RNA sequence: AAGUGAGAAUGCCGGUGUGAGUAGCGAAAGACGGGUGAGAAUCCCGUCCACCGAUUGACUAAGGUUUCCAGAGGAAGGCUCGUCCGCUCUGGGUUAGUCGGGUCCUAAGCUGAGGCCGACAGGCGUAGGCGAUGGAUAACAGGUUGAUAUUCCUGUACCA
RNA sequence: GAGCUGUAAGUAAGCUUUGAUCCAGAGAUUUCCGAAUGGGGAAACCCAGCAUGAGUUAUGUCAUGUUAUCGAUAUGUGAAUACAUAGCAUAUCAGAAGGCACACCCGGAGAACUGAAACAUCUUAGUACCCGGAGGAAGAGAAAGAAAAUUCGAUUCCCUUAGUAGCGGCGAGCGAAACGGGAAGAGCCCAAACCAACAAGCUUGCUUGUUGGGGUUGUAGGACACUCUAGAGUUACAAAGGACGACAUUAGACGAAUCAUCUGGAAAGAUGAAUCAAAGAAGGUAAUAAUCCUGUAGUCGAAAAUGUUGUCUCUCUUGAGUGGAUCCUGAGUACGACGGAGCACGUGAAAUUCCGUCGGAAUCUGGGAGGACCAUCUCCUAAGGCUAAAUACUCUCUAGUGACCGAUAGUGAACCAGUACCGUGAGGGAAAGGUGAAAAGCACCCCGGAAGGGGAGUGAAAUAGAACCUGAAACCGUGU
């Protein structure tokens, strides 16, 4: 998670953010199946738990 | 306890006139109630007291003689019996 | 009561001293100027009593 | 050093070289009061604690470096050294006659 | 070897001038007799006269925090005077079962365990908790002090 | 070592040759508030509920203690909805929280005035402030490295190379590295291979893999096999701990020896004669003291404490060639595209480092790197953790020093300082040292109600009298 610049054609710069692609899933971390915020590049394991 | 709740008695021209109506005034602590003084004067003097009246006193300023200072707050309590005698003078 | 640590029960000594102190303080109030023969040393006894009567709770009970 | 109960010769003063007896110690200001020496004719105020506060003769207290002991075995001025073999020390008169006027 | 030299920056701070014995001294109407004292147009008592008069009257609340009472003063203090004082110095003075509050209860709001949201800090919110300026709870006739009164005392009732 | 009762003194009396005022050691109690944590609350207040102690016909009142939310354990626990899963309450556990030197460190976010003689890229600058993590140091660190010269080797810090190479509206400006000379100097624990083989009360969470042994890396090394063997030393890393002394340092120790005259109110001065010296630094004393005090040179050190830790043990132990035929060697990671950032570098030919999104390898015939991409020739083994020394800063404590200040100076504060005072609040913030050697601080008489004078007295001095050392100008007066 971090920040950066948004640059125009004449090379000015304004701040922005890069946000991660978070989704919702009925999944497990600490017991009960819950609807939690995970990201599409964090689906390396199963889906329904 | 029943000894540290009683400091010194007040001896003025108003307390001397209250002796005829059987009403002794004492200087109690600033944390006791109107029931702890009834169980401290009925044991030290062993006398059945009737009623008890208390009043708070705010601190005063100071004096030019020394330097800018303050005074300690006091708590007066007028205990009146109806069969006992005096225990001071 | 300097250096008399050979005692178990002391509370009754305490109460004797406390009625002593109340009586003596209640007279200054009127007059009676022996204020250096006063209770600046009817008080310095009582802490001797209490310290031992309490270490008889700190070390024997834990 | 000096305690309370010796006799001494004063060397630096208007009355040079006079012996007497110290009475009051006064460590706090470093001063010495000596019998029959420097009667400041104390002339206090018309009080009513000090009776008819005014003239009287109490010995003014002079400085503790103008005064110096005198050797017991010789009654000449000395300094004071110290040895001990026992609990406290024993002041040795630094000129061979040792003083036991601890009293 | 240098914190090395002062007449000016509507320069900074302190002390003393000129304008000058000049401008001013900001609500009612006073007059005399007696008294006190080193000293009186100004303080104390007395008699007459006048002013406010839905108020310069009497009492609750907010606010201030011993200015309240007695005895003694060296000036400073008070827009003059002072033997006087809301000024200085000693020593004193405020009494509650029912009077106001606290305590019961809730309004607008303010905080809220789980619960959402957010770079962090931290925002928002459900039961709940707090929060009167409103609701529910029991006193009078009189006598007294240099200073307190439904509180102290006297008679008599009411609530728990 | 003979005195005592805070700075600040007197009194007013007591206390201490038994050991008083205090120089340190060490424990005890520690009212109420404050992270405040039994529940409230306008901090220093109010209302409880308990197992003990009190008393009264009881009731009432008070004193020890316990009653917070998160973590960590042995534990239950589980309505709807059978059954765990969400609730959950009585309990077990003493790890966290706040503050403060913010000076020095490490992250997250991140300005503008200003320079370019305007200004937008660029520069102020990753600076000020805000938030977190916090240590006595932190961060970095053990090669898929920098490098043609012979490559010689973990990281940081000072001196060079150098204002050089390079970057740049190729403007203002920004600005290396190899290299050599120094200070300082050790590296390891793990995974996997394998296998002896085994632990998930409803749980305290399915990705139960759960205990070993063995091993750690490039001359390509450990597994597993052809060979059989002892010391490297452990209380700065490898994993943690204390017996053992001696000594360098922090209180207190004893601490060398001067008389006489002169002037004076009093000499340390002048003068004359002496005498200690691992001490002739400095301050006090009625004037300028190496020999009158306080000390100082140096002697015990010190009922200790650690600092250099110099030292015995104690748990610290098993390693030694090869074979290289295969076993192993960290994956949505290596790498690629788009958008950005940090590197001296404006994103360029951009190599090399980070983040978001999308795609996505083969694996020791390997893989990668040599400031484009292809061959050669070198070199090194990625995708897991930890670490002393050399260095940066000072609220404070002890001992010192200065061609540093000397009361409009030096701290805002030498004394009544963050105080008088000023503001609804955040906040702003002064002025003020000096009698004498010793209060001997003017006994007494005269004028006045008193204040203040005039004599007298104390003193070396009273034009030294608390408007108290010296007393300059501006200004105000009287005589001539």
């Amino acid at each position: 998670a971090s920040t950066g610049n948004r640059r125009s054609h004449a090379l000015n710069s304004t701040k922005r953010r890069w946000n991660a692609n978070l989704q919702k899933v009925r999944i497990l971390v600490d017991g009960k199946p819950k609807k939690v915020w995970v990201s599409a590049r964090a689906l390396k394991s199963g889906k329904v738990t | 306890e029943a000894r540290d709740i009683l400091k010194r008695p007040v001896i003025t021209e108003k307390s001397s006139e209250a002796m005829a109506e059987d009403k002794y005034t004492f200087d109690v602590d600033t944390r006791v109630n109107k029931t702890q003084v009834k169980m401290a004067v009925e044991e030290i003097f062993n006398v059945k007291v009737a009623s008890v009246n208390i009043m708070n006193y705010k601190p005063k300023k100071k004096r030019m003689g020394r330097y800018q200072g303050y005074t300690n707050k006091r708590r007066k309590a007028i205990v009146t019996l109806k069969e006992g005698s005096i225990d001071l003078f | 009561e300097i250096r008399d640590l050979t005692t178990s029960e002391i509370e009754e000594q305490i109460k004797s001293s406390k009625e002593e102190l109340f009586n003596l303080r209640f007279q200054l109030a009127t007059g009676q100027l022996e204020e250096t023969a006063r209770i600046r040393t009817v008080r310095k006894t009582i802490a001797r009593l209490k310290t031992v009567a309490r270490e008889r709770e700190i070390e024997q009970s834990k | 050093h000096i305690k309370k109960g010796d006799n001494v010769k004063v060397i630096a003063g208007k009355d040079k070289g006079k012996e007497g007896k110290v009475i009051a110690t006064l460590p706090k200001k470093d001063r010495v009061v000596v019998e029959g020496v420097n009667i400041m004719k104390k002339h206090q105020k018309p009080t009513q604690l000090n009776p008819e506060g005014g003239i009287l003769e109490t010995e003014a207290a002079i400085h503790v470096s103008n005064v110096q002991l005198l050797d017991p075995k010789t009654n000449e001025p000395t300094r004071v050294g110290y040895k001990f073999v026992d609990g406290k020390k024993v002041r040795i008169a630094k000129k061979s006659g040792e003083e036991i006027k601890s009293n």
